[PDB]
């Protein structure tokens, strides 16, 4: 009996790190948030508009992430594509990333439940309204953007127009103990 | 003298007690509440023997997995927690995106690194001119810029 | 604005018992028992 | 047939000896007897 | 200091415990009164300029 205990022991603790190392590999996984990830992964495709002020100016870029990933982009056609409905279904077959308009993003993600944004913003385009050269009313229109985005009209009309464990897992032995003791009676 | 970098550390810690319990959920320990509940009151019902010995057994047998998986869970927070790996130099930056970090702006600092020719740290100029928003010049600009947002500082 | 990424959520659920005897096999998890039962008959044997 | 000819030129129980580690011991009780 | 990481960097087997402990700065000799030493201390700037 006493062998048996220590034998017991043995198979109790074996399989108890057992499992405990393989939560360990479920704590020890990390997802993927930067483009430094990017950087340094490899297996995944990731892209934009081909020929588009996107790719342009990942040419122009002067980050060394995103210079070696523009020479990714430039060495590897094949995830290079340029409609929005080829990428589309490029994310949503193949492993492949699409850095593009964040505006765009959240019209698309209002319109399917399957999607997730990564990070935030790369950098800052300011797309922007303008007039005739000389032009005073430029003005007019410079301070009702600052009375007007300090009303955030602008996102009503945003909101308005782009919308659209284990731990948990052991009860069932948990509950067990009563189905075990209804039939030692009788 | 030179420059070096300054940042906080580790915000946020916690004493005892919530720091001892917590990979367990609570409710779990109200299900070995109810468990227990469930084992108090076995010995009335016997007033009104291995009938009760296997079932004594087989709840030994089911809290030795409650014990093993609770110290799984511990030893599992622990081995990362010491997996941990903060960084201290500038080619970690100088790898690394994320982080912001600045010097005084329109400063000697500034022009000075500007006129700073290691490919490497101009390539951080260049990296400190590509976010322009993110710039402060003074001192009380970057004690608010570090003390809420991660944001380095390159000073005197 | 500026540039950012999409990518679709891959996602699972079923937690179970079968999902806690995992990283042992069931056929090994089976023997268990039929290594133990041996024990509890020569008990049963030695007793009577 | 490019590739036709392709390919014509170019085809052509960890722990289970345990429980009888533990089985050796079967023959404790049997001499006792006497 | 820079022979000791000579040292170091010749010889696979060295731990370095911690870092400077003073100021010493090794200069190059010149006689009292030298006529050069404005242009030296220009080219000194002019080189850690060029680094």
């Amino acid at each position: 009996g006493g062998i048996w205990w220590f034998f017991t022991l043995i198979i109790i603790s074996s399989y108890t790190a057992n499992l405990a190392a393989f939560l360990t590999v479920e704590r020890m996984e990390s997802p993927i948030d930067s483009a430094d990830d990017l950087a340094k992964q490899t297996k995944i495709e990731y892209g934009a508009v081909k020929d588009g002020a996107t790719m342009t100016f990942f040419k122009k870029s002067k980050i060394s992430t995103f210079e070696k990933m523009w020479a990714f982009m430039s060495s590897k056609p094949s995830a290079l594509v340029k409609n929005n409905e080829e990428g589309i279904q490029r994310t949503l077959t193949a492993d492949y990333a699409l850095l593009m308009e964040s505006t765009t993003i959240e019209y698309i993600t209002q319109r399917n439940c399957n999607l997730t944004q990564i990070g935030g913003l790369i950098d800052s385009k300011g797309y922007g309204i303008g007039t005739p050269m000389g032009s005073p009313y430029r003005d007019k229109i410079t301070i009702a953007i600052l009375q007007l985005q300090e009303e955030d009209k602008l996102h009503i009309m945003k909101e308005k127009w782009w919308r659209g464990q284990k731990i948990g897992g052991i009860f069932i032995v948990l509950a067990a103990g009563l189905v075990l003791s209804v039939l030692v009676a009788v | 003298l030179g420059v070096s970098i300054l940042y906080r550390k580790p915000n946020g810690t916690n004493p005892s007690v919530f720091s001892f319990l917590n990979p367990l959920s609570p409710d779990i320990w109200m299900y070995v509440l109810l468990a227990y509940l469930g084992v108090s009151v076995v010995l009335f019902v016997i007033a009104r023997a291995l009938s009760t010995r296997i079932i004594g057994g087989i709840w030994w047998f089911f809290t030795l997995i409650i014990i093993s998986s609770y110290t799984a869970n511990l030893a599992a927070f622990l081995t990362v927690e010491r997996m941990e790996s903060p960084i201290d130099s500038a080619d970690d930056l100088a790898k690394q995106t994320k982080i912001e970090y600045g010097a005084v702006k329109d400063g000697a600092t500034m022009t000075f690194f500007k006129k700073s020719k290691i490919s490497t740290f101009e390539k951080m100029w260049a990296f400190m001119s590509s976010k322009p928003s993110a710039l402060v010049k003074n001192n009380e600009e970057g004690i608010q810029r570090t003390l809420t947002a991660d944001y380095a500082l390159l000073m005197e």
